[PDB]
RNA sequence: ACAUAUUAUUAUCUUAUUAUUUAUAUAAUAUUUUUUAAUAAAUUUAUUAAUUUAUAUUUAUUUAUAUCAGAAAU
RNA sequence: UGAUAAGAUAAUAAAUAUGUGGUGUAAACGUGAGUAAUUUUAUUAGGAAUUAAUGAACUAUAGAAUAAGCUAAAUACUUAAUAUAUAAAAAGGAUAUAUAAUAUAUUUAUCUAUAGUCAAGCCAAUAAUGGUU
RNA sequence: AUACUAAAAUUAAUAAUUAUAGGUUUUAUAUAUUAUUUAUAA
RNA sequence: UAUUAUCAAAUUAAAUCUCAUUAUUAGUACGCAAGGACCAUAAUGAAUCAACCCAUGGUGUAUCUAUUGAUAAUAAUAUA
């Protein structure tokens, strides 16, 4: 996971990436997200990590933020790469726009 | 991981490529399509899981199989049944069909005949495969000097260490063996000899029928002293050396044949860093028979 | 957008033809 | 005084689907083909990566236009 | 038939419609929610835009049944050669003649052309309830 | 620590040991481009 | 109860003191039935209080980025 947000890393997890975080089974009975990350939070201790994730399911919208250190989580697989035309480190502005997120499991089913 | 575990473990991968779907190939075996077979999550057999990534696959090498042939363990499905699978494909495919080559039945036939000891599976499957090879358009693989001589050798193999006295059964089976025969190319080695030797150990005259009065003719082997070049020659003669082992040690009218004890010197010499496959085979089956 | 376009377009017409109808009588 | 419904309209909001558009691709598979590292036997041309290369391709669409439905309004 | 209990070939008699594939639900049955006629119905010894390469599926004649692939295999799907100037198409299943897989007949299937038949698309004229509060 | 006070840390430069503030250097954070981009070596 | 550095007792001045629901006991005791407990425990809360900033939210005239208009400056060549 450190190699994952590594900022030495070229390809690592940005603002714009659509991710899925899969939950231990064993240790909890969650189910997988899909969401669009709004932000890489890192802070001063690297265990204490978090990313904010978008999604709009149906019509309801939902954001989640999950400390990417959480012993509750195997891994993070990522379904789409970002695209170059967001131009922030956080995008926080696309909430409400034609840049939003929509159904991000309906779009990649279709 | 033994060496004929890697090579099973190639053929097996060889074959899986083959039998794949021609659409799938390109999204379980190149690289540059991992994100859209991850994308696109293909479920397997039966629906068990999403597709695999896979390597590339290159052509696989001749010795892979006869490899394993000699360095197989007593009894497993791993061999016994590698020919039943490897034959249970579609004709259409190619790769599958023509990597056999005439210089693999001869062996096949001594790990089933020595160390396996279940020989009769072996002859049994050697039968409704004919007509499917025909259609596979190879039917060069069953030709005279590495199928129908060595087929002639494991029969004398048989009727040596064990009883046999059944002139009628034996020129019958000499007839099916002539039938079973499909690709005509006499060559140095010559059968006249063997079914002479048959014929007067069960009391049956030797009769067949198209076949050639070619004399034998072995390629001497040289006194090269080198490496890979000397391992080389050896391994593309070996076969026509146990051939001559055994005119040796049966036929007592060898006498006035000269070039088969020749050439069995000559490979000898060229052999001096092990011992003779000929007795190697002789005391593994009486060690596993006993 | 591309209707209201459409639609000025129209009552652009309308009122050309309209003139044009006032200015023959 | 005023209240509650139903229906219909557009110079008006979002809008699933499809349809026409435009538009760049290790292109996604190939084809195609500079081709190039090899394969592999008893001494081979797909098979990957990539490298064609305009052919189709696709989903991004890059930009728009229509459209189920539901918002306000008259 | 492997000199041993292995897997096949060929025949007689059977099994499978939970595997691929073909045909049948554009009909019939029911109903009247819509619909007042710029897009419906009825009627003309009506019209052209002088109407698809239309056969949909039976008749009457002619002809044709081929190569690659993909599927486990095909009468499944795809790309390719002619055949009334067009880039214009397909299919095999059951004897007897032939081995120490085909050539011919009978059977039903497949494809194309020209007519028939049943059938299709679009127009004209006249008519089709009440309200001008 | 705090209105001024008061409280607390350090005032090392050594025949033996201490980092108070700034500056400096590293490792991170933020910002938003980023292999094409890095300086490199070879 | 006569120094200094440090650790500190008894005291004194205050603060605190809580209250619901649910569950078990137990549908038991009590009751023709309807209804239905005291005595106890546990859990979750309320209300008040105290502390803290690892995380979350706000701020953040530290900072970075984009942008509208006007003006001024340094560096390059060019000319004098
Ligand atoms: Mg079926
Ligand atoms: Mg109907
Ligand atoms: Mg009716
Ligand atoms: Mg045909
Ligand atoms: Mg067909
Ligand atoms: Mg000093
Ligand atoms: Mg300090
Ligand atoms: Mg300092
Ligand atoms: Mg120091
Ligand atoms: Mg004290
Ligand atoms: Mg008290
Ligand atoms: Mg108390
Ligand atoms: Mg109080
Ligand atoms: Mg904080
Ligand atoms: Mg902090
Ligand atoms: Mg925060
Ligand atoms: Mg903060």
């Amino acid at each position: 996971k450190r190699k994952l947000i590594s900022k030495k890393n070229k390809d690592r997890l940005k603002a714009g990436d659509v991710v899925r975080i899969v939950y231990d089974s064993s240790k909890c009975s969650y189910d997988t997200f899909v969401g669009y990350i709004l932000s890489i939070d890192r802070k001063q201790l690297v265990q204490d990590a978090s990313l904010l994730l978008r999604n709009q399911i149906a019509k309801t919208a939902v954001e989640i933020r999950v400390p990417l250190f959480s012993p509750l989580i195997e891994r993070i697989d990522l379904l789409t790469p970002h695209v170059s035309s967001r131009q922030r480190n956080k995008h926080y502005y696309i909430r409400g726009t034609r840049l939003d997120v929509g159904d991000l499991e309906a779009g990649l089913r279709r | 991981a033994s060496t004929g575990e890697i090579a099973k473990a190639k053929l097996d991968e060889f074959l899986i490529y083959h039998k794949t779907d021609a659409k799938l190939k390109p999204f379980i075996y190149r690289p540059k399509n991992a994100q859209i077979l991850l994308t696109k999550d293909i479920r397997d057999p039966k629906t068990r899981e999403p597709l695999q990534p896979r390597p590339p696959v290159k052509p696989l090498s001749k010795q892979t199989l006869n490899d394993f042939i000699y360095s197989v363990e007593p009894n497993s499905t791993e061999l016994l049944d590698w020919f039943k699978e490897w034959t249970g494909t579609s004709i259409r495919k190619r790769a599958i069909w023509t990597y056999i080559s005439p210089i693999h039945v001869q062996k096949m036939l001594t790990a089933s005949f020595f160390k396996i000891g279940k020989y009769a599976h072996m002859v049994g499957l050697l039968y409704g495969i004919e007509h499917k090879f025909l259609k596979a358009q190879n039917p060069s693989v069953f030709d005279i000097e590495h199928f129908f001589n060595t087929n002639i050798m494991c029969a004398l193999h048989r009727n040596r260490l064990k009883d046999y006295k059944d002139a009628e059964i034996a020129q019958r089976k000499l007839q099916v063996a002539w039938k079973k025969v499909l690709n005509r190319k006499n060559n140095t080695g010559l059968a006249n000899i063997l079914v002479a030797t048959l014929g007067r150990q069960i009391g049956f005259t030797p009769e067949l029928t198209g076949l050639q009065p070619v004399d034998i003719s072995l390629p001497d082997i040289p006194n090269s002293s080198s490496g890979a070049e000397l391992k080389d020659l050896l391994s593309k003669y070996e076969g026509i050396y146990l051939i001559a082992r055994t005119l040796l040690d049966i036929d007592q009218h060898n006498a006035q044949y000269l070039e088969l004890q020749e050439f069995i010197r000559q490979y000898q010499n060229a052999l001096s860093e092990s011992s003779d496959p000929y007795d190697t085979h002789l005391k593994a089956l009486g060690l596993l028979e006993t | 957008s591309a209707k209201a376009v459409k639609f000025l377009k129209a009552q652009r017409r309308k009122q050309k033809n309209e003139a044009k109808q006032a200015t023959l009588k």
